[PDB]
């Protein structure tokens, strides 16, 4: 700006928004939803 | 000693050239232009002066440094001095100045002996016509000096800056009044040392009675003369009316009016920033929203480098509070990245409904909020976030049960759960009908929205947008 | 005086204020005189 | 020349995430020590597998082969520019020398990269560099070498024409388009198929078919799913030599969501234990399913998920968080009811939320020339 | 802003501030207690309670509430509390 208080005071990263998304929801996920075939 | 004795010769005359003709093709220029045409204003040199000075703020500001005794003070501001064309021989004597930095054993005429050298422009006998020029002589040698930030006994000479200088305030009150032109160009310059005012005050002491003499300059430019400069004492009011208590929230509606026009363009966008906290504390998110998205989308240029990031930073803070925001990631910059790690995950446990998640957040990631002063929707964010929580469940089915949603969004009991599900139909969040036994409740599709109703009702806000701007272009178009 | 040429100056800042206004609105109608001349003589090509 | 130290990074991608076999990866590492005269791969690898004992005056001795065979290349410089010749004296001194690159470190790829760049008048010895920048950077994870390196080979190279040497750019770029995310135009870049044929930097074809299938099955849409496989004629016959990426490939056609739970993880093995994979995998793992589940929401306007336990065999409780996460993340926006067993079908989007990408964008968009209109003039 | 320390200023912030929550105000709630906002969690429990009782009353309490109002400092918020019943 610089003025008043201002100064005083593909890639991976665009998919990071998505993959964060992963982190703290269901994993990727292989081995769970591989260990889901024979539950039932 | 004679490498670097035969060195130090070449710098000086760098400031004897660039400095120089600063001041010299700008001043000696504006002078014709505020002598007359003098529209607007328009003086595009006071506008220039913001591509110097904010220039000179990096480097060279005057000083420096460099090289030289800083003798640029003393030389510009000595002799003025003036009269009809003999004010060339004042340049030219600023350039036989020059030798004497170069030839003879150089010594520093700032600080202790710049006192009477603001007085000289007066005791040259006389200015005779601009203040801003000597406004500028009281401003961009101590202004930018100011970044030294020794905190001995010179503060008190950047408080005689603001001393002189309000000098100069009283020749801008007082002389001329009819037609000025130099106050609309003083603007710009009284903008900037109004800035410097808060900033040396912060170092010490907040300002109490400049509060006072703020609103001196706000109210006395009512309605004479005010071009852009009322919205700049508006700014040094929401600023630190923000930051100190209090009731200084609800005093935008008495002020406003707007104050238009807005200027200067990126000058007014921050201003949506200023008063967006303010109505944050408000608690009303939807103008929030739109005032903090404005603020950005309206603020050029940068770089660099935090200063436009970190007021980024605590802009989505609404967002937080909106109850609908995606990942923050994609606005983080690799400068702002370190800044914001604790603020980051932050918002990657409000898209997720888990209180263990959302608390450790909190207990570790808080000190970083001391800093900000966020702490008040910390306590109503946990209301908003179990909304967003049912918000995502209630869109992905139609029938919820206050059963399955009871441990999946971990209220743990029956009973607030009818408690929230209350207070959620009188936000108007969920249409769900609850069928009470056990209880459970049972929802249904929300439709009838269709076509012909809302997107027809809401082209008449964006067509009448749309069509002011047509105006806009004519009105921006009949200048040139 | 006190009426008066101090105050008479703030009288003529506002006739100035507003001829700058009205120079801001002339400038406005100047290059809009072009707009209409030149699409008059515009006018006059397609009588050309 | 590629292929062997382009194992090596193989093996480091196999020491990488499974710590189970350290020595099965050592042994063709020392074997491709004892051979190759490779020093650093041997020397990163030390620090990432066992730090043996002794390697030393075994691998010295190769290594000070290796100055003997760097000497006389280093030799071979003022002695053969004792004559004159264009583009010959030096042109030894980049292949061989940017060899001994395999052989260690950054020092064989930095300083003769740029010493023999300047003298060659030929496209093809250019692309010998940006090779050599894009096995290093396969080896060492660093991606900065080879986006630069290709960004030089398209702008030389490419003039011009060539067969050979510039269908392997577009595996390159391909595979940084797998390297990175690019779905669209990592299969479209792949679609040269057998006019690559098989070469050193093309390791194994029928890998190189491996991996431009995975990508086929998302960015490649089902009418033309089947389109390229079944119309293109060189590239059917290498799936129907593995039988189970070509079962996949028609169950996927066929739509039974039995055999895809299975065969997903098949593919997701290969997935799991290959390099650059790695960070792209668990967005792959969905991205299949409602690729499955396109087709599926598409077919009835309501359908119990009753239903839906016979195909997923069985999908009872599984689903209801997964289809849940799919739509709350903007994926197939659809409407499944709870406990009632329906799903809704829907979202009717051919009329309304199809129009707001017009104002949408278009805000931002007039917002841009409205502050940049009150710039002109101040 | 140096002043000696008082005794009754701690319970009269609280009385106007839930004589203010009992006719329903959010907006100057909040506002009062920036006399020490950055302190409100950290320290002052007598301004702790109230921020406490307005997350219980979007619980909502109801039960929470009265089981809070079991032990209180107060003091005179007996008069208020009568007021928050209503």
């Amino acid at each position: 700006m610089s003025e008043k208080k201002q100064p005083v005071d593909e890639d991976n990263w665009d998919d990071d928004n998505v993959e964060d998304d992963f982190s703290n929801q269901l994993r990727a996920e292989l081995e769970k939803h591989g260990y889901k075939m024979e539950t039932s | 000693p004679p490498g670097g004795g035969e060195q130090e010769p070449p710098p000086p005359p760098a400031p004897q050239d660039v400095e120089m003709k600063e001041e010299a093709a700008t001043g000696g220029g504006s002078t014709g232009e505020a002598d007359g045409k003098t529209a607007a204003a328009a003086a595009e040199h006071s506008q220039r002066e913001l591509d110097t000075v904010t220039l000179e703020d990096i480097k060279e500001h005057v000083k420096q440094l460099e090289k030289a005794v800083s003798g640029k003070e003393p030389r510009f501001v000595l002799r003025a001095l003036r009269m009809l064309p003999s004010t060339s021989r004042r340049l030219n004597h600023y350039v036989l100045y020059k030798a004497v930095q170069g030839f003879f054993t150089s010594n520093n005429a700032t600080r202790d002996f710049l006192l009477p050298f603001l007085e000289e422009p007066m005791d040259t006998e006389a200015d005779l016509q601009f203040r801003p020029r000597t406004g500028k002589a009281a401003s961009t040698p101590l202004l930018p000096e100011v970044e030294a930030y020794l905190q001995l006994l010179v503060v008190i000479f950047m408080m005689n800056s603001k001393r002189y200088k309000e000098a100069q305030k009283i020749s801008d009150d007082l002389m001329q009044k009819i037609s000025t032109q130099n106050r609309r160009a003083l603007d710009l310059v009284a903008a900037k040392c109004y800035y410097y005012h808060a900033r040396v005050y912060e170092f010490l002491d907040k300002l109490d009675v400049v509060r006072s003499f703020l609103h001196a300059r706000l109210r006395t430019a009512t309605l004479r003369h005010d071009a852009d400069g009322q919205a700049t004492l508006l700014n040094l009011l929401l600023r630190n009316y923000l930051h100190y208590s209090l009731y200084d929230q609800a005093e935008k509606l008495v002020s406003k009016s707007v104050f238009p026009e807005q200027a200067n363009n990126n000058e007014w966008a921050r201003y949506l920033y200023y008063t967006g906290r303010i109505k944050a504390i408000q608690l009303e998110y939807s103008e929030a929203r739109r005032t903090m998205t404005n603020a950005l989308r309206k603020a050029p240029q940068h770089t660099a480098v935090g200063f436009k990031q970190t007021v980024h930073k605590l802009l989505i803070v609404v967002e937080l509070l909106l109850g609908e925001i995606p990942d923050r990631l994609q606005f983080r910059q690799p400068s702002l990245k370190r800044s914001l790690m604790p603020y980051f995950l932050l918002t990657q446990a409000v898209r997720t409904g888990n209180l263990a998640k959302f608390n450790q957040v909190l207990d570790q990631f808080g000190e970083k909020f001391q800093a900000d002063g966020t702490y008040t929707l910390i306590i109503r964010l946990r209301h908003n976030v179990i909304k967003t929580g049912v918000r995502m469940i209630s869109l992905s089915y139609s029938r919820i049960s206050l059963a399955d949603i009871a441990q999946k969004l971990q209220l743990d009991s029956p009973e607030d759960a009818e408690f929230i599900v209350a207070k959620a139909i009188r936000d108007g969040v969920i249409e769900a009908s609850i069928n009470h036994e056990k209880g459970y409740v049972q929802s249904k599709e929300m439709i009838d929205i269709y076509s012909t109703r809302e997107p027809q009702l809401a082209f008449h806000q964006r067509i009448s947008f749309c069509l002011d701007i047509h105006n806009m272009s004519v009105k921006a178009m009949r200048f040139p | 005086l006190e009426e008066g040429k101090a105050g008479s100056g703030l009288r003529q800042y506002y006739l100035s204020k507003i001829e700058e206004l009205q120079l801001i609105v002339n400038d406005k109608s100047q290059n809009l005189r072009r707009l209409q001349a030149q699409r008059n003589e515009l006018n006059a090509k397609v009588r050309l | 020349p590629k292929n062997p130290d382009l194992r090596i990074a193989q093996l480091r991608f196999l020491l990488s995430l499974p710590e189970h076999r350290g020595d099965a990866a050592v042994r063709d590492e020392l074997m491709a020590a004892v051979r190759d005269n490779n020093m650093a791969p041997y020397y990163e690898a030390l620090c990432k597998s066992l730090d043996w004992q002794i390697d030393v005056d075994l691998l010295n001795k190769m290594k000070k082969a290796n100055e003997d065979e760097l000497k006389r290349l280093d030799e071979e410089l003022e002695d053969a520019e004792k004559n004159l010749g264009e583009s010959e004296i030096r042109d030894a001194m980049m292949a061989k020398a940017e060899y001994l690159c395999r052989i260690g470190d950054k020092e064989g790829a930095l300083t003769a990269f740029r010493k023999t760049y300047d003298k060659t008048v030929a496209l093809g010895h250019r692309l010998d560099i940006v090779f050599y920048l894009l096995r290093i950077g396969l080896f060492y994870m660093d991606n900065d070498l080879i986006t630069r390196n290709t960004e030089k080979a398209k702008s030389l190279i490419e003039e011009g024409g060539d067969w050979d040497r510039r269908n392997r750019l577009k595996v390159y770029q391909g595979l940084y388009c797998v390297a990175i995310r690019d779905f669209k135009q990592a299969a479209e870049l792949f679609l040269d198929t057998v006019s690559t044929f098989t070469s050193y930097e093309l390791m194994d074809y029928k890998t190189f078919v491996t991996y431009t299938v995975y990508v086929s099955m998302i960015a490649l849409e089902r009418p033309d799913l089947r389109e390229k496989v079944i119309k293109g004629a060189e590239i059917l016959e290498v799936l129907h030599s593995l039988p189970a990426v070509r079962q996949y490939l028609f169950s996927l056609y066929e739509c039974r969501y039995s055999v895809f739970f299975q065969s997903l993880a098949v593919v997701e093995q290969e997935m799991k234990k290959d390099w650059l994979f790695a960070p792209h995998y668990r967005y792959y793992v969905r991205e299949m399913r409602i690729h499955a589940y396109s087709q599926l929401l598409e077919s009835y306007r309501s359908l119990t998920l009753g239903y839906m336990a016979e195909a997923f065999g069985v999908g009872v409780e599984f689903i209801d968080q997964e289809l849940s996460r799919f739509i709350a993340a903007g994926r197939l926006h659809c409407k499944i009811d709870k406990v009632n067993e329906i799903v809704e079908t829907n979202r009717p989007d051919s009329k309304n939320w199809q129009y707001q990408e017009t104002i949408k964008k278009g805000d931002l968009l007039l917002n841009r020339v409205q502050k940049l209109s009150r710039v002109i003039n101040m | 802003e140096q002043l000696p320390e008082s005794a009754y200023m701690h319970q009269l912030l609280g009385l106007n501030l839930l004589f203010l929550l009992s006719q329903n105000r959010v907006a100057e709630f909040h506002t009062e207690l920036e006399r020490l906002p950055a302190k409100d969690i950290q320290t002052n429990v007598y301004i702790k309670h109230p921020v406490s009782l307005e997350q219980y009353l979007m619980e909502g309490s109801y039960n929470k509430v009265f089981l809070a109002k079991g032990n209180i400092p107060a003091e005179s918020y007996t008069f208020f509390i009568d007021i928050l019943l209503d």
